[PDB]
């Protein structure tokens, strides 16, 4: 019985996973994230003593 | 499938994560200039520089590493600059005196949030071999059952963490101090509309690739950028960042030459 | 992944691409990992009665 | 190679295969299985070039 | 070369490279080198590379089947090269010479 | 005096390369055996040190 | 051991070996460790009598 | 008897030729990193021993 269970009709219950792994790491972020500064001001603006 | 029973959800969710990797990477190489390549964030090659004359000859936040020779980072290669010395031990702690003689903190201990990011290539392949050339006994209880024969390891550098990811440039050790590397982020929330377009909801960070993403204090702009077309949602997911690297003589400090 | 570009903060919307997502099928195969063995009654009865 | 079998939640069919032939029982054991691998470059890496 | 050029599921290596595996060889493949540790680490970290669990206590269950051939004969004069000293008292009375091991 | 003991507070004097790459390897070939355990999770591969 | 076959879902029903078993078969031999000896019955009781 | 424990009370009886002079440099190879640790306050350099 093949033909009477074309393959147009037979939607198999897939299991609910989807192989969603990408590199994710973001370390170099991860240190220097907690201490992102949210300015209100465009510009970053700061002295460097350079000699 | 779920992923496919929310697509907007899961599309939002992937440009997150996307997103993450991205700013990671620029963070670790964007020249500077406002293109969809570097978003003008300066990252760190822009700011000490690749080479050892790329950290003279150049500028950054305006001030001139040509003029002004303390502008300059501490990138040092091997013994003919650009060829893949095979880090010695000698090269960090020449590296780290090179960090002493511009007195900037040169130990983890010094009360300054340094660190060490290397290629993951590095931090496995190289200072693995390393710490068998500072020690010669790596003491193992011979009938230890859980004989582990890689185990799990964090590297320390005079108490400098050698944390590492597969998106920094290979043959490189940034030597950065964290205390000088703020992420800087333009907030015009307030300059936006009361309609509840835009919902600026946090970047998400994962150190490892087994923890929460962690949401962190970069806001990222999640505004519906919808037209009055009824048939489309259209939402746009940006963020705007500068990696200011104050004092860049302390900020980064690059080991240039690395074998592997 | 999508891919993420960027805009100029006023530059144009233009929306970039998105991430794929593939339906990876398998299937129980048609096949199967048997063994059967031609046991004869004769030798049931025969090797119960008689087994050492 | 030394203890319990502890068996699998695995089912593998007994089937009472025969004939008509009453001389001759003739049973059956066969399984089917498939081995997916969700997120094929997770799932397995190989290593393959070892020494011995 | 069979980790590309293939297709598993009915997604194509070919076109999706996310969909091939960390296969890795030697030098030259199909040749059989050593199993120094640099190439486990190489895996290991190529498995990181992809976005893929790769320490044992990132919250996944890895595991790594093994010849046997390679855990007694090759892992157990690795960890010999690995470690540096194997640290038995001598005065022990039970010293096995090929005590119980795991090999994490 | 010689020593740390005899009450007079001495001292030694480097260029930080001499502590850091010539006392180093010194204590490497002085002591036959430093001791790591190999196991050990938060392993400084260059630890902080005084080189007395 | 009994070589395992397969078949498909529906396929033929071909048989596939099976393992045998063999009676090993020792015996207690019909020898001795055997060790005897003749004491001079005068022996036991002069000895008994005159023994250090 | 041969090993000490066997309830017997065995001894050696050496001419301290070979009890300093043979095994100690001996027992310097039956065993490798006799151990001790190098910020050791009293090395002493030939330890009361007694040589089972």
């Amino acid at each position: 019985l093949t033909n009477l269970t074309p393959t147009e009709l037979l939607a198999n219950k897939a299991v609910d996973y989807l192989a969603n792994s990408f590199l994710v790491e973001t370390p170099m972020l991860g240190l220097l994230a907690n201490r992102v500064i949210n300015q209100k001001q465009k510009a970053i603006e700061w002295g460097a003593k350079v000699a | 499938i779920s992923a496919v029973r929310d697509p907007v959800g899961t599309a939002i969710a992937d440009a997150f994560d996307v997103l993450s990797k991205k700013i990671n990477s620029v963070l670790y190489t964007a020249s500077g200039v406002a293109d969809a390549t570097n978003y003008g964030i300066f990252g760190l090659d822009a700011a000490a520089g690749t080479t050892v004359a790329n950290s003279a000859t150049g500028t950054y936040a305006g001030i001139s590493k040509v003029t002004f020779p303390r502008w300059r980072s501490i990138i040092q290669g091997g013994a003919v600059p650009g060829t893949n010395e095979a880090l010695t031990i000698a090269r960090m702690t020449a590296m780290l005196r090179a960090r002493r003689t511009a007195g900037v903190t040169y130990k983890g201990n010094q009360n300054q949030r340094l660190v060490i990011l290397t290629s993951d290539n590095i931090e496995n392949d190289v200072l693995r071999p390393l710490y068998g050339t500072v020690v010669d006994n790596q003491n193992v209880d011979f009938t230890r059952l859980d004989k582990d024969l890689l185990p799990y390891v964090n590297y320390m550098v005079k108490g400098i963490p050698v944390v590492s990811d597969i998106d920094c440039p290979a043959n490189k050790m940034y030597l950065l101090n964290l205390d000088k590397l703020a992420i800087y982020s333009f907030d015009q929330s307030d300059a936006d509309q009361s309609n509840g377009k835009i919902t600026y909801i946090p970047l998400r960070y994962v150190d490892e690739t087994g923890d929460t993403p962690s949401e962190s204090t970069l806001w990222v702009r999640l505004a519906d950028v919808s037209d009055e077309h009824p048939d489309l949602l259209k939402f746009e997911l940006s963020v705007a960042l500068q990696l200011v690297a104050f004092d860049l003589i302390d900020s980064i400090s690059v080991i240039r030459d690395i074998t592997q | 992944q999508g891919v993420v570009g960027g805009r100029t903060r006023t530059g144009a919307l233009a929306n970039d691409t998105q991430g794929t997502i593939k339906g990876a099928s398998l299937s129980v195969p048609d096949y199967y990992i048997k063994h059967q063995f031609d046991v004869g009654k004769d030798e049931i009865v025969n090797s119960d009665a008689t087994g050492k």
